[PDB]
């Protein structure tokens, strides 16, 4: 695929933390996401900084879920006045696991990043795993005759 | 007042009709260039955001102390899908919960011109839920009032209660400009 | 209860202002035991405001709820707020304690405990119920007091 | 201009009323709203056969169409177009309405989806396909699916259907059924288009995934319907039984289509033999000699070796050929659609499996334990 390798440093990973305790602080929340912001090195991803950004999702109807892209936008500009070299590179949520909607925030991220890769930053301290599991969006084309759909791949991750 | 509100404008296939004068499209553009602007002089902290009522919502501009960026973003909205009211309003009062400034009070401004399909109960706690959060949705039941006039009787009068004017039904028959129908409503005093 | 009591008599029953009630079920109902329960209306959320006397020290709560998913799960308490309390800033402030009941507390034969360094002169507390243990629309509760002393 | 509107008020080919409801949305400039009572009009029950509504397009709905969606405007047309027989001239009748729908591309895919279905009828297939190549390339571009790819399935399955490409057309008639109801097809729609994508299957060239065909929704139809000896006839192939087939010979070889290819379906039945062979049996025991492929492919035993050529060559298995001993090393199959029983066989065999993981974790952790971080 596009991604051979999503490589997430540790300040990504101090920031979702801090990003989902900060929020998680005022109110309870299922997950909190934000902005990935990194570079490309020949196929492996190097995402390197992220900012947290507003979001909200009710928990009865997937399809219900507000992202500030209007922020989304503002922030970049100040990372990428500080660092030129950092560009969106796609999004992370700390939700344990994968969500309905999560293909339908990747549309609105895959504006800015037409290759965007989600990578699922889990807040819990999993005793085994990684705390990271990077994803891609791409168009299974199946030969049981179904239409095709937007289904996230599995790209693998290294701290 | 300091009070941030979001358009819920409606791009169904039923705005390409020309009951409005010249589109209901067009005409409602004109109607948000005219309800935009009277909350800017309003208070210039105001803040006002487009959101889409098309068959999946999609948030065009968030909460800004802007005019000019929610008319070019009307612009680009053509005519597609069917409307979802019920799914608009939840989209549109949770961008009202991360807006800028929290000291500003909630404001949805809603855009029906088409049948809202869906049953009178969900209406209803969807209206009782934005009155737990003191949320006031205006709506203008233009269109298809004939028989969204039911629908809608339910869902302002159980968000006002029995006391306060929170939210407004302004219904306009169909004539030469909804827009002019909306500087004598309660919406714009 | 080891030289504390429960508190009921000191609360006015007058101040209290339950936010988020249903007319078929009340306030009235998880203060006085003898089965019924208090239930919302228009959303899972349930505001609960506690009034009494100012000499009043908190130890712990029992916020028994029913067992089908409708008893609380998320639960923010306040102390001593100046003016009233909407929706919002019981969801956008920071609470005293914000403890996320199991089922075990909730429980009948369950008691959860509180922070009681941060309980010690209360003027009156704001109860704000986020979530229950599933997604019932209607949040219940069972029974509700709190076990203390007064200053 | 609605004098016709006027004209069919009192004295009109459909119902008055019809019209006058039709004369109401137009006063009141409900143009979307017309649409849909066009529609339920120009399907009307009682002068489709008549060609008072080819007058509809010049007189109605030209006028307007400046302003009607334009999906709903080609549909429309493709109605109109239904009326008219005149071939050569319906290619510039939708020649005209592909110039004005060129905001929506899902109406241009409609449009030159229609151009193909009657230019099928014509015969003329060399520019059918170079249409078809073209909008099939525009399909992928639309995100999604919508009420256009079914109409193009349709065509592009019947395009392969005439030039005998039975391999592409079992490919394109499952993706008709995947983007229709079978609820909304008619019974004998299903009935027939089940016979024809498993008769295509059978035929069609590397088509061997006969379990996921199997429990199609589409098959079903054919449970107890005359053309039962098919689903018979594609179980004989899934489990790769050439005796079964052989057999039902009285039944399959009465199908013209059948009977013409039973060489090559002979063919595909004995390489699905061989995959029923390497698959039954445990992977310590997979060393067929060439007297149970020749016995259970009815083949001689020199053919033995040819098979397997076929069968390695295509990729249906994984192996080798050991001539002198007379015996096949088969070490890979085909995966195959596998029931509940055979799951919970294979979930049985994680079992054991996470057992000895587990064992060997704790030997490692008690054994290392003082050396371990």
């Amino acid at each position: 695929l596009a991604v051979q390798k999503v490589v997430v440093h540790p300040l990504v990973l101090l920031s979702v933390v801090d990003h989902f305790n900060r929020i998680g602080k005022v109110g309870n929340q299922k997950r909190v996401v934000g902005v990935l912001l990194g570079s490309w090195q020949k196929k492996v991803l190097d995402v390197s900084n992220s900012f947290a950004v507003p979001f909200d999702e009710d928990d009865k109807d997937d399809s219900v879920w507000f992202l500030d892209h209007d922020y989304l936008e503002n922030m970049y500009g100040m990372f990428k006045k500080v660092n030129a070299r950092e560009r969106i590179v796609g999004w992370y949520h700390t939700g344990p696991k994968l969500h309905k909607n999560d293909i339908a925030i990747n549309e609105l991220m895959k504006r800015y990043c037409p290759n965007s890769v989600l990578v699922i930053i889990d807040v819990k301290p999993k005793d085994l795993g990684l705390p990271t599991e990077a994803y891609i969006s791409v168009e299974e084309v199946h030969d049981d005759g179904t239409p095709t759909s937007k289904t996230f791949e599995h790209v693998t991750s290294e701290i | 007042v300091l009070e941030s509100t979001m358009v819920c404008v409606d791009n169904s296939e039923y705005m390409r009709n020309g009951d409005f004068l010249p589109t209901r499209l067009q005409a409602q553009q004109d109607a948000v260039n005219i309800v935009c602007h009277s909350k800017t002089r309003s208070n210039p902290e105001n803040n006002v955001g487009l959101i889409t009522l098309a068959n999946d919502c999609e948030v065009l501009t968030t909460l800004t102390p802007d005019t000019g960026r929610i008319l070019s973003k009307l612009h680009t909205v053509q005519p597609k899908g069917k409307i979802t009211f019920c799914t608009g309003i939840r989209v549109a009062h949770l961008a009202l919960k991360h807006r800028q400034g929290k000291n500003h009070k909630m404001r949805i401004i809603a855009f029906v011109g088409s049948p809202v399909e869906d049953n009178e109960k969900d209406l209803v706690k969807l209206a009782k839920r934005l009155k737990k959060e003191k949320v006031n949705v205006d709506i203008i039941n233009f269109g298809e009032e004939e028989v969204n006039t039911e629908k809608l009787t339910a869902f302002v009068n159980t968000l006002n209660g029995k006391d306060g004017t929170g939210s407004h039904l302004v219904t306009v028959p169909p004539g030469p400009s909804l827009a002019d129908a909306l500087i004598s409503s309660p919406i714009l005093a | 209860p080891k030289g504390y009591m429960d508190l009921m008599p000191f609360i006015n029953k007058a101040g209290c202002e339950c936010l988020n009630e249903s007319d078929e079920h009340g306030f009235d109902n998880c203060l006085r035991k003898d089965t019924t329960f208090l239930e919302s209306d228009c959303d899972e959320q349930l505001l609960i405001t506690v009034a009494f006397n100012q000499p009043v020290k908190l130890y712990s709560m029992k916020f028994q709820g029913p067992d089908n998913g409708q008893g609380p799960k998320y639960v923010k308490i306040f102390i001593n707020l100046p003016r009233s309390m909407d929706f919002e800033e019981a969801e956008r402030s920071e609470p005293t304690q914000a403890l996320e009941l199991t089922e075990d507390d909730i429980k009948e034969d369950g008691i959860v405990p509180l922070r009681y360094v941060k309980f010690q002169n209360v003027n009156s507390v704001t109860i704000f119920v986020q979530s229950n243990q599933g997604e019932e629309e209607t949040t219940r509760i069972s029974y509700f007091t709190f076990i203390g002393t007064p200053v | 201009v609605p004098g016709f509107l006027q004209q069919s008020q009192n004295s009109g080919p459909g119902q008055p009323a019809v019209w006058h409801r039709l004369e109401e949305l137009y006063t009141k400039k409900l143009w979307h709203q017309l649409t849909l009572q066009v529609l339920d009009f120009v399907q009307d029950p009682c002068f489709a056969q008549g060609d008072g509504l080819i007058k509809l397009y010049e007189n109605f709905i030209s006028e307007f169409e400046h302003r009607v969606n334009p999906l709903s405007l080609v549909e429309i047309i493709l109605h109109v177009v239904r009326q008219m027989t005149d071939p050569n001239v319906a290619l510039t009748f939708l020649e005209k309405t592909r110039e004005k729908v060129k905001s929506s591309d899902e109406a241009v895919i409609l449009c030159k989806t229609a151009i193909g279905a009657l230019k099928l009828n014509i015969g003329d297939l060399q520019v059918t396909k170079e249409t078809i190549e073209d909008v099939e390339e525009m399909l992928n571009n639309l995100p999604g699916v919508t009420s256009v790819h079914s109409r193009f399935y349709d065509l592009s399955s019947k395009y392969y259907q005439t030039i005998g490409n039975h391999a592409s057309y079992y490919k394109d008639a499952l993706r008709f059924l995947g983007c229709v109801d079978i609820k909304d097809l008619p019974v004998s729609e299903q009935q027939e288009r089940a016979f024809t994508l498993g008769l295509a299957g059978l035929l069609g060239e590397g088509v061997f995934n006969f379990g996921e065909l199997l429990m199609h929704p589409v098959l079903e139809s054919l449970r107890n319907t005359d053309r039962q000896w098919l689903i018979d006839t594609l179980y004989a192939f899934n489990s790769g039984n050439v005796e079964r087939f052989q057999t039902l010979k009285t039944a399959w070889g009465q199908q013209p289509d059948l009977a013409a290819n039973e060489a090559q379906l002979l063919r595909k039945i004995q390489l699905l033999c061989l995959m029923e062979m390497t698959f039954t049996r445990p992977a310590n025991h997979r060393q067929l000699t060439f007297e149970e492929i020749a016995k259970s492919a009815k083949i001689t035993v020199n053919e033995v070796e040819l098979l397997v050529m076929k069968a390695l060559s295509v990729g249906l298995v994984k192996g080798s050929i050991d001539e002198v001993d007379k015996r096949v090393h088969m070490t890979w199959v085909q995966p195959r659609v596998l029931d509940l029983q055979q799951i919970k066989g294979m979930k049985d065999r994680l079992e054991f499996w996470c057992t000895d993981v587990k064992s060997m974790e704790m030997l490692v952790e008690h054994q290392a334990h003082d050396i371990l971080t």
